[PDB]
Parts: structure tokens; sequence; C-alpha cells
């Protein structure tokens, strides 16, 4: 795209062929005249210097989305062929950074002018490219590692209602990849791309701000469709961080990505095309609301030796309305996903948090996430609780029936305050397997809880004080020892009459 | 500036069709957003431009009555958004959705006005400094914290909060605060409108006499169109922000409702020839409780301590309007209905009254450690309270039995009445910021001072008063 | 044939939207139907004309991304339906809605290919002989039987059944089989089709070397847009049947959702210049899952024992999509979310899972009857559980306390985990051809043997386990 010498642009408009003069424009989808070679999604631009991308090509108009507010787009502006379908910016350069969402910086630290770009519109790889999700990836989070165990190059659905968790959780998972962005193991790593659709720009500071407390930022990608972006940027912006760590899963490296709120860009996808006046379908949704976030989702895939090896796992944020997880969008995204953590704002409070409803929700993957240090303790965690949602439901009214039942009761209390994980910290893996896996090796149990805490925090702090070797044989084996079991077993038994006289 | 091209900037309305005037420019197309002024009228009739339909002809969203409006109007282009002016010089007075004086006292003499559409405050600009600000209301204070710079928001269908909380908050807010203060009352009742005018007279706030105003008056209500409902709150927040950014004060903002800036989109979007959606609504929702509320917040030139209310259409929080808003509100409170009838004021309920300042930092390890403990209690007490034992309490199992002392206990420790009750039996207008909201309210929950007769300890809050009302109301011989 | 007239049979692209692509043919307008091709492409752009508009345009439905389309762009006329490679020379490879090689092992060298838009069993081609065929599973073999040339369906929403049960049947079925199989995924997952790739290699069903594969593998997922998931299922179908067909063999048919056939229509009606219906639907639904499942089926040439899943959106079987398909299932299988909290896997219903070859004559009358009073104590027992006793269970009349003891572990015989679940906690993955489902079963309603401490009998099936289980869990003294 280029224009002459002769004053603001001299020789361009003249021919309807390569541009176009804006025939109606309100409500960002301007029906601009001429256009003739237009391609279907070749992003244009108008005379206010503002993107925009042909989206419906018809016999006698393009009518175009708008990329941000209205005001200067006017009845006649000059429209422009920028021939190269919807792509965004991309590399690793971005590292370390937070952008609107369709490229360019915002956190006033200057330029990040990239030489590598990148299309959103590819298409996922397939049945050979991936392999098997492997390698796993270790969130920090205790209740989800062991319990729901995330795996590389998957897509792992997070949903919850208003004020759940779903953000702290995707800031611990994102957090924990602290060590490994500078240690040995190369392939140990995670680079991350934090998505925010949506979202108050200040919500946005609160995340870029306190990742930097961390130095987490140092080895993030942020980028945000917060409130003010046209419903177009809130559309355009997972389809780009999508694009972000397709670097890393075509390049070897590897990526967390976390499309926070697919649902918020539900809310914002339907506008764009009842605009274009595409038939609407169920609550607004364009029809094609399967197509948007499967085709995305689709797109987070493992990678195979013979491909890469690399790999992007993928969360996408999702609303729950009161506790209703089968909503239309919802059914639309646990339809595809694998794997969907469950966050309960009707729990939290409780102090069960992260509040994961077992029975709604699955790894879907299978064991193969979760490494032999759960498959051997954290085997029975979940499905423990899978039933035991009838009897933790029923021993509230129970009397003449199996006395000895208790004991399946009460592996679940005293469980609970080791399971309810809550802070701005994440436990690396061989901690997990300190704490969670005494528990599975009824140890802890009879003694009365709520103290229990005082365990998993002090534990810890008990470990890296006089127990740095158990911990190592998880960095040797990478599994846990019948020796080092001996040695847990001696350190937890004596907690048991460690508050008891 | 304002000023156009060397060419007619005059358009003739070719088409009225209630809160929508199209108008027809042949010499200058006046812009998006671009306020615009009927001639021929016999007051002020400001349409505001809207869409570029074609055929040189804009598409108007109209400020006032569009009565009398004839097809032929002259209308004239002023080359900028609907402006009001914006300054010192118009606190203590009220101005209706343009700028135009409406408490009556003449001419709001300003240095200038400023554009109702701006560009909000960039990523850049924000600030995550949190820090706290108390209101001395139990649940609305404890419970679901506010802060500085933060967000208020309240749920509930037609009277059960929302304009009394936000007198209340008035109360123990808007009185003593430092900088300034602004309240645009959005399609909400002109009675309301008109008693907090002389109220604010009554105790000083609004002098007529002196200059000691520290709040202005944006109003546009119901008995307007929907073109005027929709830019008030934006008005009133033209305000707000005027007073943070070039004059580096931090203001707070009370808007009656925040949300009828949606009604407006109710009431003009399909008749603007748009493609319906949620309920009806408009492809825009989103966009709009979007751009607008992404206005009245902080930045590294002043804070803006906003105050809002949001409405719950067919009593269903499954609208997408109290709901799309929540995303917005720093401190939650959606006040039942069916809380009403439990007499329970205010009618904020625990559970979907959340916050984005409630950590142990800032409100509290032991605060916030009952207030979960509270919730907890409360959850399994949702279900007791029907679940298991079935209505009646007593039963069996005194570990929830101790719920049906501690938790409803707690209901009432919470139902704080406070001063803007006054009107339906002139009770205890409770408050207090924190001060002894220690040792009383943890006994409960650990079962310290927990017992007395249930209902005695009802519409009052401070444990003190327990003992302080067995003497009013005893029991025993 | 595929040849056009002595006139153009190219039509220039004049108007894209989306998944759908309006073209105008001047010498030879191509009918219905027709696959055709975009020239300028940097691939293969198939578009399937569906419309005849007039003003010499047809107006057809994409089948891969219309990315980069141009209006003016060369589409190419075949003159025949999306025709795939159908034959033995297609069995272990992998095929994409158009027949393109998608397992990447190169060209499908075939001595023709299928149109995948043919004229369907007419009835004097049916066959009402119902030869039966054994799953060995539980409810989905033993309640809602299956039988040769008959339909499988399972009903669940998101991760209840489907998948999985497509799985174990392949286990329990495609892996021993005479004839060959067939697995046309449609929508769903790419790791699913992935991973069942390189486990039909594990296995030897897919072998990459000599020449031993009973399985094709037709595939047309999620990363695309509507017109090829909405095929996809008829190809993996056009597949099915040549083997049944010109190859006289029983060829069996794994379709992971065939009614990702009709979100196609979801996905491309309204956008074709169609009325909404049904939450928005098509005026088509009916035929469409009648057209193409009218196809899957038996005849006087060979036998098809065809296996679908129905996905059940907002977990409502009020929804047009699971309902309108019921009555083309010979096998129903509605599996409850509401059950998935129960464990009972899988989350096959008590009630809504039907059959059209569950009578004493092929079934058995004992097994029938057994069934009915399965049911029938189930039934009662539905409400039981609630209605009357009210939740809690003991209260009084123990012929429904025998009921909380009889059809609480029927539900458990009949909650068989089996090997697809292996994945979760490497359970006893329980199945056996029937065998020694005599005795043991008949005994609890009965009941012989029923008394052993409830959920003592949980996670298996056969009776004899009882006692080989109070071994693990005991109680006495
Ligand atoms: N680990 C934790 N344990 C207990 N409370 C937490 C924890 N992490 C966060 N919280 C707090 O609980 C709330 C949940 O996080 P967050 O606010 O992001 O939730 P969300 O579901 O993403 O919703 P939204 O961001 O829209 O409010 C916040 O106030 C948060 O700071
Ligand atoms: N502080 C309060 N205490 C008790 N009841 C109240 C209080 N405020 C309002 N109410 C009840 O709510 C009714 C109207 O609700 P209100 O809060 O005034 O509506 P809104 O504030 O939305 O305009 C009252 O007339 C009264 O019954
Ligand atoms: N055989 C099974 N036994 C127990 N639970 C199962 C079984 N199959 C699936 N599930 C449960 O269902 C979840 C997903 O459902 P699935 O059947 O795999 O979905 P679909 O088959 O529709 O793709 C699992 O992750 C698990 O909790
Ligand atoms: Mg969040």
């Amino acid at each position: 795209s280029s224009i002459l010498e002769e004053r603001i642009g001299a020789d361009t408009s003249v021919d309807l062929e390569e541009t176009g003069r804006v025939l109606s424009i309100g409500d960002g989808i301007a029906r601009v005249h001429g256009l003739r070679n237009v391609q279907a999604e070749e992003m244009v631009e108008f005379s206010s210097g503002l993107k925009g991308m042909s989206l419906n090509l018809e016999p006698d108009n393009v009518g175009v989305v708008v990329f941000g507010n209205d005001k200067l787009i006017k009845e006649g502006d000059i429209v422009k062929r920028t021939g190269a379908i919807v792509d965004v910016p991309v590399g690793d350069e971005l590292l370390g950074r937070v952008v609107d969402a369709l490229g360019n910086a915002i956190d006033g630290k200057g330029p990040v002018g990239s030489k590598i770009r990148r299309r959103v519109g590819l298409k996922a790889p397939g049945i050979i490219p991936r392999i098997s999700v492997r390698e796993p990836m270790q969130t920090g989070i205790k209740a989800v590692d062991s319990l729901v165990p995330i795996g590389r190059g998957q897509r792992e659905l997070i949903i919850g209602d208003r004020q759940t968790g779903k953000t702290s959780i995707a800031i611990d998972t994102i957090i924990n990849q602290k060590r490994f962005n500078d240690g040995t193991d190369e392939k140990k790593k995670l680079y991350c791309i934090y998505v925010a659709i949506g979202q108050k720009r200040s919500t946005v500071a609160q995340l870029v701000k306190r990742l930097t407390d961390a130095d987490a930022m140092k080895y993030t990608i942020v980028v945000s469709a917060t409130a003010s972006d046209a419903a177009p940027l809130q559309y355009l912006a997972p389809y780009s961080g999508c694009s972000m760590g397709e670097y890393f899963r075509d390049n070897g490296k590897h990526a967390l990505i976390i499309y926070d709120d697919l649902s918020k860009q539900a809310v914002a996808y339907r506008q764009m095309s009842l605009l274009l006046r595409r038939p609407p379908g169920r609550e607004a949704y364009p029809g094609d609301v399967f197509y948007l976030h499967s085709r995305l989702l689709e797109r987070a895939a493992k990678m195979n030796d013979s491909f890469g090896g690399g790999s992007l796992t993928a969360l996408p944020v999702i609303e729950t309305q009161a506790g209703d997880v089968s909503a239309y969008i919802p059914t639309n995204v646990i339809s595809i996903t694998d794997g969907q953590i469950f966050l309960e704002t009707e729990l939290f409070y409780k102090g069960i948090r992260p509040a994961i409803n077992v029975g709604l929700s699955v790894s879907r993957v299978g064991s193969a996430a979760q490494t032999r240090a759960m498959k051997q303790v954290a085997g029975t965690m979940k499905l423990e609780l899978a039933q035991y949602r009838e009897v933790a439901a029923f021993a509230q009214f129970g009397s003449d029936l199996d006395a000895a039942t208790q004991q399946l009761l009460s592996r679940g209390v005293r469980l609970t305050e080791l399971l309810k994980q809550g802070q701005y910290s994440p436990m690396a893996i061989e901690e997990q397997v300190a704490v969670i896996y005494a528990g599975v090796r009824g140890y802890l149990d009879k003694l009365e809880p709520s103290k229990i805490t005082k365990f998993e925090s002090a534990f810890l702090s008990h470990v890296v004080s006089q127990h740095q070797s158990l911990l190592g044989n998880i960095r040797t084996d990478g599994k846990i020892s019948e020796q080092s079991d001996a040695k847990l077993k001696e350190i937890v038994t004596n907690f048991l009459a460690g508050f008891e006289p | 500036s304002a000023a156009p091209k060397a060419g007619t900037a005059t358009g003739q309305i070719v088409a009225v069709i209630g809160a929508v005037v199209d108008v027809q420019f042949d010499e200058g197309l006046p812009p998006i957003l671009n306020a615009l002024e009927v001639q021929g009228r016999e007051s002020r009739l400001v349409l505001e431009v809207a869409q570029h339909l074609g055929e040189s002809t804009v598409r108007t969203i109209a400020m006032d009555g569009t009565e009398g409006l004839v097809r032929g109007q002259k209308v004239l282009d002023s080359g900028a958004p609907i402006k009001i002016p914006v300054g010192p010089e118009t606190l203590g007075r009220i101005m209706n959705v343009i700028g135009e004086p409406i408490d009556e006292r003449g001419p709001i003499k300003t240095k200038q006005f400023a554009p109702i559409h701006a560009e909000a405050p960039e990523f850049i600009e924000m600030s995550v400094e949190q820090e706290i600000l108390v209101t001395g209301i139990k649940v609305v204070d404890l419970l679901a914290p506010y802060a500085k710079g933060g967000k208020i928001g309240l749920f509930g269908g037609a009277g059960v909060g929302k304009t009394v909380l936000i007198m209340e908050l008035i109360n123990n807010v808007a009185k003593a605060h430092g900088g300034y203060s602004v309240f645009a009352g959005v399609g909400e009742r002109t009675r309301e409108g008109n008693d907090l005018y002389h109220e604010m007279i009554e105790s000083g706030v609004i002098n007529l006499k002196d200059a000691t105003s520290k709040v202005a008056l944006v109003y546009g209500q119901m008995n307007e169109p929907p073109g005027a409902r929709a830019r008030v709150a934006l008005t009133g927040l033209t305000v707000a922000e005027y007073f943070r950014d070039q004059e580096g004060q931090d203001v707070l903002l009370f808007i009656d409702n925040i949300f009828r800036f949606t009604q407006a989109g109710s009431e003009v979007s399909a008749l603007l020839g748009r493609i319906p959606s949620a309920v009806g609504y408009q492809p825009t929702l989103a966009t709009d409780m979007g751009t607008m509320q992404e206005r009245i917040t902080t930045t590294k030139k002043g804070s803006i301590t906003s105050v809002q209310a949001i409405y719950v259409p067919a009593d269903d929080l499954t609208d997408p309007a109290p709901a799309t808003t929540f995303a917005h509100l720093d401190a939650t409170t959606v006040l039942s209905r069916a809380i009403a009838e439990l007499g329970i004021y205010p009618a904020v309920d625990p559970l979907d009254s959340t916050s984005r300042i409630m950590d142990p930092n800032i409100v509290g390890s032991e605060h916030y450690d009952v207030a979960r403990g509270v919730q907890k209690i409360l959850q399994d007490y949702k279900s007791l309270q029907d679940i298991i034992a079935i209505l009646g309490m007593d039963e069996l199992s005194e570990e929830d039995k101790l719920t049906v002392s501690r938790a409803r206990k707690i209901q009432r420790f919470l139902s704080q009445p406070f001063q803007v009750a006054e009107v339906f039996t002139g009770h205890m207008g409770k408050l207090v910021p924190l001060k002894e909201t220690i040792k009383g309210f943890q006994q409960i929950l650990a079962g310290d001072y927990d017992h007395l007769p249930e209902q005695a300890f009802y519409m009052v809050g401070p444990i003190e008063e327990a003992v302080a009302k067995a003497d009013k109301l005893a029991e025993e011989h």
C-alpha cells in the first residue's frame, strides 16, 4: 500500500479497484464502497488512519468492521487496501510486555517493533502433528495439580462464577513458571501469554504490576481487549494471543496462554455480526458460536518430536451464571476443551477454595498429565470425592447404618483443610508430594482438623529446615521412594503428637 | 473550537419518528457523536448525530422532546459533542443533560466546557494503589469493603436499596470527605432529585449564598426521552472528571442508576436500524456499560471515589443488565426482595456481594476469616434452613442448630437500619467505623456470648445491646 | 462423468460472507449439491452449490476457510457432488471432508470415487431381519439391546458418555468383528482423532505396513467451518456404504456425533436466507437428520451395524436435537449429568434408554421380565427416594426399603466401569458377554443374595463379588 508525492496522498483513491469511499457508517461496520479487489478479510485503512477488516464482501459494498470507536470514520472516508488477512505481531520480543490486542504495546515502555508477524486465521494442525500430552505443566496450586493435573499442549477450561478465583488460579499457574525461566532444563520451562477480554484496564494493571512484583512479567506477554475497545478488539484478541504462543508451539519452546473471558468475548461477538445484519440465532450468538470457540482452542495442541516437541496449553476462562455450567457458550466451550476446572462461588467463603466441583469437572486427558508422583498419590484423591458427594451429603443424617463406614467420610473432612489451596505462592511439585501425599497415606487423619493448615504451612518450613533431601529424591528417581516414604512417615507421625499431649 | 467548512453545516430534517430524527446535510456532513442544534425551535433541541446513513444524511438521537418537529426544519451543526460547562463555577448548581441550568439560578458563567465524549484513561494512566476508605456500615463496609477510586454498585429490583444506600453512603460519606462530590441522577425519580436538593440546602452541602458548595448536580431523568437519560450519567461523569484531571482532586460521584445508560439503548437501538439481542437489548450493551464506566476511574493526576447503582429488571439477576455490570463494581451488594420480607436491611445478601479489596492485607486476617466463616456457616445454613431439617429448626445436629443461633444472629448484626430509614420508625441509625466490631461479632461464631433468645437480637447489631435488650424484652422465673 | 455444456461452467465469485460464497455463472448454471472448485487458490477450496438465486447465480456452502477469497475469483464447475474415493484402497488411511488424504501418507490411488449425495435405500431394499449382536456391557447390552444393522445412539451433554462409549464399543466390538469398520468423527476434538489413530496403530487395527487394515478414517472437525462438519459424517457414510453395497460386507460405522450434521445448519441456515425456528435452528433439521440417517441401514446386498452419538445442547433433552434423532436409534442411552454426580457409569439412565429389539423372543422372557421389574422397582424408587420418605430412607415400608437395597444394588450392577475409563483409576474393566448374568442379578429383585452392606457393592457388577468384596470391606464382631 502506497501513495504519491503531490500532497497528503496525491494519487491512490482515484480507483475504486484498490480503494473505496465510505457509503454508510455507524456502530463500527463501515459499509465501504469501491474496494473491488478487497479480499474476504484483508484488514483495510480509513482516512482517519484507522484499521478495520473487510468481513462481508458483497455485490455493491464490503461491510467492514471498524477497529475502535466511530467519531472520525464518516460517510465518504477514503478506504485503502492492506492486502493481508487478519495478521498481528509476534516473536520473542513481545516477552516481558503488555500490548492492546492487535499487536502494539500499551505500557509506555516504548516500541516492540517486531520483524516476524503471525496471521490469526491459521488452521489447527491435526491428528498427525499432535502426539500425546506428556510432560505436564505445574500450576503450583496444590488442589489443582495433584487433583486436576494439567498436561502440556492441551485446553483446560477453568469455569467459575463472578468472584470465584478464575484469575488468581491463572495468576498462580503462570507465576509458578518463575524458577524454570532461568533454571537449567530449557525444556522444563514455560512462556506465558495472558490475554484479557472485557476487563477494566485497571484490573489488567493490577495484574501487570502484580506479576511484575514477582518478576513474572519478565517471562510473560500480556495483551488487552479492555471495555473501551470496540467489540471487534474484544473479538480479535484471543485469536491474537493464540498466534503469540504459536511461535513457541512451532519453535520447540512452549507456552501457557490464558484466554481471559471467552464468555466476555461471547457477549462481545454477537455484536459485530448483528450490526453486519447476519441473522441471529440463539441468544443473539451468530450461529457460528461454535466455530468461534472451537476454531480457537483447536490451536493449542501438543507437538510431536517429528513436528517440534513444542506445545501450547490454553485454559479458557468462563463466567458461571449462578452455577449453571451448561449454558449456551459454556456447552459450546465444554464440548471441546479437554478438562474443565469448575470454580464455585457457592463454596468459596466456606473456606472451600479453589472450590472445584468433582463430578461436574474432569482432567479428561487421563492420568497422562499427573506424573508418577500424582499417579502414586492423587490417583485416589479426586474420585474419592466423586461418589463421596453422596456420603458427604448423607452423613449429616446417618444413624443405625454401617458403623465403620465413618472411615470413608473421615478421609474427607481432614483432607479438606489440605486440599484448599489459597495464597499468592505456588508449591513446587516435590512439595505437593510432601504434604498431600501424607494424607492419602492415612497418617494425619484421626487428629482433630483445623490445625491441618498449620501443617501444610509449617511442614514446608520444617522441610527446608531439616528435610531438603526428600524432595531431591523426586529430582533423582521421580516418585515417592520406599526410603523417603519411611522418612516422611517418621515426620508426619511426629506431627500427630505435635499438638497432641 | 467548533467551526465547520466553507459550506452549509445546516441540515433539513427529513424524518422524525419518536426519539430519532434523521437529518440531511448537503455541504457539511456532521460526524458521529456531534451535538446538533434544531432551528425553528421555541427552546433548546440538540440532536446528537449517531450514524452516517449515506445519501448525505446523518441520524441523530434527540436530547429532549421531539414534539412539533417538522420535516424540513433546519438543524444546526455545532462541531463537537454535547459539551457541558465543567469547572468550579458549576458546583452547588444543578445542570440538565446539555449544560442548561436547571436549578433556575441563571447562567453558569464558566471559563470553558468539556465535551461529554472523551477518550478514557489509557492503560499507563491507571494506578494500582488501592487505599482503603471506611463507610461505617456492617456488610457494606466490613463484609464487601470499598476503597479509594473504587466502584460501588448495589443490586436490587424496585425499592430494596440503591437510592436509599446512595443517600446512606452520602451520610457516612458525602457530608465529610475532602475534595468535592457529584450526583448524576439517571432515569430515577424527580421527587428524590428535588428533596435531595433541598436536603443539600438544609445541611449546608449546597449553599446558595456564600460559595461553600462541594457537590455538583447533573440530572437527566424519567419525564425525558432516552437520548437524555443516556447522556445524563455521562455529564455527571464529564463533571467528576474535570475535578480530578485539570483540578487534581479526589472527587466522588453518585449515579442514581448507571445502567439507565442502557435502558436508553433498549429504547433507541432497534429504532436506529439495529438487530435486537438478549431480551431485545442491543448489539452494544457490552461496549456501552464498558466505554462509559471506563471513565470513572483514578489516574496519575487524581482519583474518583465513584458510587453507582444498577437496577434488576424483572427481579432477574439473569438479565444481562445487572450482570454485565458486575465486572465493573469494586464491591457488590445484590439486595434480595426475598430478603426484604425478612426485614433484613440493607438487603445485602450473604453470597452475591463480592469485592476486589478483601484480602487480609487491607481488610484483615481475623475479619476476613470471620467473614469467610460467616458465609461458610451461612452456606450450609442456606441448605439446613430447608434441606435435612425441613423448615422447622430444632430436629437434631446442634452443629447446625448452632448455625440457627450464630448465622441467624449474624444476619441481624449485619441488618444495620441506619439514618436514611428514619422515615419508617425513627430507629437507632446504627453505624460506627469498626471501633468495637472486635470481640462482639467474633464471639458469635465461636460460641462466645451467642445464646440470647433469638429475635431478642434482631433490630440492632452491636452485641453489647443483646444484654442491653435482654432488659427490654426478658424471660425467666 | 462430470462434464459441462459447450459454454462456461466458470462462475465469478460475487459475494463472500463467512461460510457462504455466492457465485454467478453466465453460460453454465451448476446444480444444487454440486461440488465446486475455487481457482486463484493456494490449496483446495470446494464450495458446494446450495440454491439457485436467479440472476444466473448459485449460492454455495464453503467446504473450508473462505479466507482471502475475492469478489471475482473464478469458481470451477466440476459436474457432480463432492465425490470421495470409495474402496478398499482407502482403509487404514485417513480422509478429510472431500477425499483429500489427511493422514499424510500421500495419494489415495483408487479405481473410482462415490458421490457423497446418493439416493438412499428404497423401501424394497430394506430387510426386516434383526439378528442379535452382543456388546457385553450391562445396561447397553442387556437393558437396551443392540442388533445387526441396528442403530446406537447415546445421549448426554458435554462429557458423560458418547466418545468414551464409542471407544468402549470399539473395544467390545471394533477389534473383533468380521467385515470392516469406519469412523467418521464429526465436529468433535482433533486430539481424540489423533490418539484414536495412534491407538489404532499400537493395536494393529491400522497397520501402516502390510495391508491388514479393516477400518477407514473419515474426519471433519471443529477447527473447520460448518460446511465441512456438515458433510464429513456424510463421507464417513459414503464410506460404510460402498463396503456394504458394491462389496457386500457387514460394515459398522462410528460417527462421533452425527448431529454435528445439524450444528452445521445452525451455522449455515439463516446465512443462506432462511427463516429460523426451534431455538433458531432451521426449517430443515427434520429432513436433515432424516435424509442422511436414512443411509446407514442394511439392505438385500449388505448390512451396516452403524454406531452414532448425539449431543444434548444446554443439557436439554427438550432440544429438537437429541430428540428428533431418537426416532432413528435402534437403542437408547440418555446419560444423566445428574447421574455423573452419583458416579454411575456409563451414565445410562433407567427410563430414557429404549429399543426396537427388546422382545422375549430375542432378548429373553426372564431377562426382559427382570428388566421390566428393574425399571418397575426403579420407578416407584425414583419417587420413594424423595416422595413419601423424603430423602432419608429407613422410615417405614420395607416393601420400598427393599427397593433401597434392590434398585440401589441394581444401579451398581449396571454401573460397568469398563476398559475405556482406565485413565482415572485403573479399575476392573468389567464386561463379559452375558455368561453368568443368570442367577446373580435375578437374585437381587427376588431378594436372594441381596442384603450386603449397600455401597459394599458399588464399583462392581457381578454378584459373585459381593462376598468377594465383603472380605475387602467387612463389618461385624
Ligand atoms: N488463593 C485465594 N484464596 C482465597 N481468596 C482468593 C485467592 N486468590 C484470590 N482470592 C480473592 O478472591 C477473589 C477472586 O479472584 P478474582 O477477583 O480475579 O476472581 P474471578 O473469578 O476471576 O472474578 P473477577 O476478576 O471478575 O472479580 C478476589 O477478590 C481475589 O483476590
Ligand atoms: N435503610 C432501610 N431500612 C429498611 N428498609 C429500607 C431501607 N431503605 C429502603 N427500605 C425499604 O425499601 C423500600 C424502597 O426501597 P429503596 O431503597 O428506597 O429503593 P431505591 O433506593 O432503589 O430507590 C422502602 O420504601 C422500604 O421498605
Ligand atoms: N467409562 C467411564 N467411567 C467413568 N467415568 C467416565 C467414563 N467415561 C467418561 N467418564 C467421565 O466423563 C468425562 C468426560 O465424558 P466422556 O464420556 O469422555 O465425553 P464424550 O465421550 O462425550 O466425549 C470423563 O472425563 C469422566 O469423568
Ligand atoms: Mg478475574
